[PDB]
């Protein structure tokens, strides 16, 4: 009846963990075991909030279980207790299998593969938490059990892969959770959360295992950028190597994704702008990704502004999202007109907001960014312009206070004038012809050594597959 | 000892502090190893808590007035774990107020806004709006003033910091001292000729003799009562040239057309 | 939902059982969905989306219009107003 | 947390802490082992000081530091500075890592000097630490 289900739902895991169960026997593996794992991935949490909570129940009793079992049945028991479907020919068979791990062979001790088989238990128990939406003590018990079991033996290559996504959902049940609410018994379980992230790591570099590191190096910069320690982040992200090898495009899209913030924090605009451009490339377009997608436009935003690039208007109409970057529209047209009384009543009115996002800490650093913008406009608009005139319009007191904020943004060099104070004007010195100088040379230079790299990456890829049609049979 | 310390301190003497704090940093090894570095926190560790928080905090107070910076920072450091975690229960603290506000213009008068911002970010998730900002709010205000270059607000607000004299005066010298420099950058783009009435101004002196002082350890020739910065341009941009990295930093003509062609011959 | 034109992002990825619960992952790891708590925390529908023509809803090609000035009123002043000058000279 | 509390120590001159400092150092120098590695100098001059017993130790925490940075060779090195404290990474779930490299570091220079004698044992080309 409710047994039905549970055994449709329990033959659906068995026959893709029987797939990479053969695969790893061979040879360990990585990517080939990795696009069966992730479409596994997918279809747990599907069935597993549609359908019952003792269904993940009944594949756990079923097989031999180290302790899993009893860690499952903990959580159940509070919430209504299920012990229905623990009866034989639900805990006397391990599920048929031809040697792999049958029900005969096992019971007899023949064989003991219980190893694939106790990831994905863990796997399963961390997604049907993060699918009921429960935080609090069941986020502890799940962090206490796991992380042990899988450090009491050196984890093979193929072991190895899985594991990287128990420790994510880990982390993000305990980030969120200290996000509920400020309490003094969450504060002290995030220094217990810090250390076990960089031990993870280290296994990580010793079996040069590229996803599990990537995954892994993705978290410590999130932590970092929730506690305000980039000092702390910036010494990490000089020791960087980042693989690109059998990284998903959603790693990927992470990792450039963090660099960006902390370089924002470094007044590094300049990389910082690149990429952001490149994490949303990577990036899917999905409602799925929504709110990923939604982070990189807002911080893709302030950069530019930060730079005195000033975004398009065309990205906040076209864009789905008016309402979420509504106060990034608002603060590309303050700095815009130069405008202090607009950007000052913007930042105030959308403060909540913008403190949300943590990007509340980069608004604040505009105010200067409105003075220097101000006076880009005022030297393409007047070759030579009086000091009074420029107080004018930017609403400010003196002609020798312009100087200074003059004196100091083409110290940046962004205005490109030279300020005459004996005859109180300031007189550009653009006048281009530059395709008389060598520059043309440099900017050409860089676009051939792009191409160029463009070739090397059609070269990786094009030839691998053509490599492994040969090897397989289909004559 | 720590009892010693602790009177030294009152009676205004900081020199005084500093002779006798070799003695207290012995029995700071105990204080840190009484708790068991915040694993977990009672009523009975409150009470231990107390006594590692107070007797670096008095140090760090100390250590500011005799102008030993590297010193003042040593204890800070330390303070921050109890800052870090267990907020609502002796983490909070008045003292920890006052002494971010000192923090934050040490870092500052580095010169460094990067570690500035940096440190700024974990205030949010503190004491930003929880005890507010209004001596908290000196330090952002004067960053401010000085990212945009409008320095007749900054050399304001550290005039109004003058009369903020308990040991908030002592980074505000260093931060006037720094402003001279700054501005004497900025000029050799800004200009070619000043007379010299215009060169005081700007540097914020008041004195003649200052000016001229300055124009010859900043290497500005000043002669007839007027600068000539294109030479002072010269020096900074054939300093950056003269680091040997030199044969790709002109970039070569040939050598763009060699790299052409052997990237097809790969 | 897609940012800037959509079909362009579109076909740079189609739906895919590998992707489709990683994609989730990175939206509960940033915390929200962002387009829908925007509106609860204002507590009313805002009216500074109806800020301009375009910025509600965009049907057109984008004119680079955010400040919005009738230039008629402006401009018949400024040919008057310099007229009288003159004749009052 | 930060290793800001652990340069502190370093840069505080009383002799009681510094000795203090290294064995703080090497407890959480698998959490905090980037930001360490900016300051590491100042533990050179403290291992050349022979003001110290922890020696051993300040040379141990280079080892750390060294293969997470990547430089497998320097950390071999700092392992043989440090003197013992690697006979216990034979036996735990966590740090082998060091120790592993050591062994690969023999076979290059076994490869080297077999070809020139077959004696390389009374060569001091080996080091006797790298033999055990």
């Amino acid at each position: 009846l409710h047994h039905s289900e549970k055994k449709y739902a329990e033959e659906d895991q068995v026959q893709e963990l029987l797939k990479v169960l053969n695969e790893i026997s061979k040879t360990t593996l990585t990517l080939d075991p990795r696009y069966i794992w992730r479409s596994l991935k997918d279809l747990s949490s599907l069935r597993n909030q549609e359908l019952l909570n003792a269904e993940t129940l009944c594949f756990t009793v079923n097989v031999l279980y180290p302790d899993s079992s009893s860690f499952k049945k903990n959580l159940l028991k509070f919430i209504t207790s299920n012990h229905k479907s623990s009866v034989p020919g639900s805990a006397e068979l391990r599920n048929s299998y031809p040697a792999s791990f049958y029900s005969v062979n096992t019971e007899k001790k023949t064989i003991e593969v219980t190893a694939e088989i106790n990831c994905f238990m863990h796997l399963l128990v961390q997604l049907f938490l993060w699918d009921s939406k429960e935080l609090e003590q069941l986020v502890e018990f799940n962090r206490k059990v796991v992380i042990p079991n899988l450090l009491c033996y050196y984890n093979l290559r193929s072991l190895n892969l899985i594991n990287a996504k128990l420790w994510f959902y880990i982390y993000l049940s305990h980030e969120t959770l200290a996000r509920s609410s400020e309490e003094i018994n969450s504060d002290n379980q995030n220094i217990i959360l810090r250390s076990t992230m960089m031990k993870f790591l280290k296994i990580a570099s010793l079996k040069h295992d590229n996803e599990t590191k990537a995954m892994l190096i993705n978290l410590i910069l999130r932590d970092f950028l929730n506690n305000g320690e980039v000092d702390s982040a910036s010494d990490f992200i000089s020791k960087l190597e980042y693989p690109h090898t059998d990284v998903s495009s959603s790693l990927e899209a992470r990792y450039f994704f963090y660099l960006s913030k902390i370089n924002a924090i470094q007044l590094d605009y300049s990389t910082a702008n690149e990429y952001i451009i490149a994490a949303i490339r990577k990036a899917p377009h999905n409602s799925k990704s929504l709110g990923f997608l939604q982070q990189s436009n807002k911080l893709h935003c302030c950069i530019q502004l930060l730079m005195g690039d000033i975004p398009e208007l065309s990205f906040f109409h076209q864009s789905n999202m008016q309402k979420s970057l509504l106060p990034y529209y608002h603060l590309t047209k303050a700095v815009k007109l130069g405008d202090l009384k607009k950007f000052t009543s913007t930042i105030t009115k959308y403060k909540q907001l913008l403190l949300k996002d943590d990007t509340y800490q980069l608004c604040v650093r505009l105010r200067s960014n409105v003075i220097k913008t101000g006076i880009r406009i005022i030297s393409l608009t007047y070759k030579k312009i009086s000091l009074r005139d420029i107080c004018l319009k930017l609403n400010l007191d003196s002609e020798q206070t312009v100087e200074y904020m003059v004196s100091r943004a083409i110290r940046d060099g962004v205005i490109e004038a030279k300020i005459n104070h004996e005859d109180g004007f300031i007189e550009t010195t653009e006048l281009l012809n530059i395709y008389d100088s060598e520059d043309p040379q440099q900017v050409f230079d860089e676009r051939i050594k792009f191409a160029n790299q463009l070739h090397d990456e059609y070269l990786v890829s094009m030839r691998y597959p053509e490599d492994k049609k040969t090897q397989q049979n289909e004559k | 000892l720590t009892k010693s310390l602790s009177i030294a301190f009152e009676n205004g003497d900081y020199a005084a502090c500093e002779k006798l704090l070799p003695p207290i940093k012995i029995e700071l090894i105990k204080n840190n190893l009484l708790i068991p570095d915040l694993s977990i926190q009672n009523d009975i560790y409150l009470n231990d808590l107390m006594i590692t928080k107070r007797i670096l905090e008095v140090g760090a107070l100390a250590s500011i007035q005799t102008f030993n910076f590297d010193s003042f920072e040593n204890y800070f450091n330390q303070l921050k774990p109890y800052y870090f975690s267990n907020n609502h229960k002796l983490s909070e603290s008045d003292k920890k107020s006052k002494l971010i506000s000192l923090y934050l213009l040490n870092l500052l008068s580095q010169n460094n806004t990067t570690k500035f911002h940096s440190e700024l970010q974990y205030l949010d998730k503190h004491i930003k709006n929880l005890e507010d900002d209004s001596l908290l709010s000196y330090p952002i205000k004067l960053d401010r003033w000085l990212m945009e270059g409008s320095y007749q607000k900054a050399w304001d607000l550290l005039q109004s910091g003058s009369q903020n004299i308990s040991e908030f005066d002592s980074f505000t010298d260093i931060l006037k001292s720094a402003i001279r420099d700054e501005i004497a950058k900025n000029t050799e783009l800004s200009y070619d000729f000043l007379p010299l009435s215009n060169i005081k101004a700007l540097l914020f002196f008041n004195n003649e003799k200052e000016t001229e002082k300055f124009a010859l350890e900043r290497n500005w020739p000043i002669v007839n009562s007027k600068v000539y910065f294109n030479n002072q341009s010269k020096e900074k941009a054939d300093y950056e040239d003269e680091m040997m990295h030199e044969e790709d930093q002109k970039t070569n003509i040939i050598e763009k057309a060699m790299d052409y062609a052997i990237s097809i011959e790969n | 939902m897609s940012t800037d034109v959509a079909a362009a992002q579109a076909q740079s990825k189609i739906d895919l059982t590998k992707k489709k619960n990683e994609e989730i992952n990175k939206k509960s790891l940033e915390e929200d969905d962002e387009f829908e708590d925007f509106p609860i925390d204002t507590w009313a529908n805002g009216e500074t989306i109806k800020s301009n023509a375009v910025t509600q809803t965009n049907i057109w090609e984008e004119n680079w219009d955010d400040v919005e000035v009738d230039d008629d009123f402006t401009n018949e002043l400024k040919a008057e107003l310099d007229r009288y000058k003159r004749e009052n000279q | 947390t930060t290793a800001a509390p652990l340069l502190a120590l370093l840069r505080e001159n009383q002799d009681s802490v510094k000795t203090y400092a290294l064995e703080s150092i090497n407890n959480v120098v698998d959490q905090l082992w980037s930001e360490i590695s900016n300051e590491l100098p100042d533990i050179e001059a403290l291992y050349d000081d022979d003001t110290f017993s922890d020696r051993e130790m300040a040379a141990l925490i280079a080892s750390k530091v060294y293969y997470n940075l990547g430089e497998y060779e320097s950390a071999v090195k700092y392992a043989l500075a440090a003197k013992d404290r690697f006979d216990i990474d034979e036996k735990s779930q966590f740090v082998e890592t060091i120790v592993s490299k050591s062994i690969e570091m023999y076979v290059q220079e076994a490869s080297k000097q077999y070809t020139k004698d077959e004696q390389f044992y009374t060569k001091d080309i080996i080091d006797p630490k790298l033999t055990s």
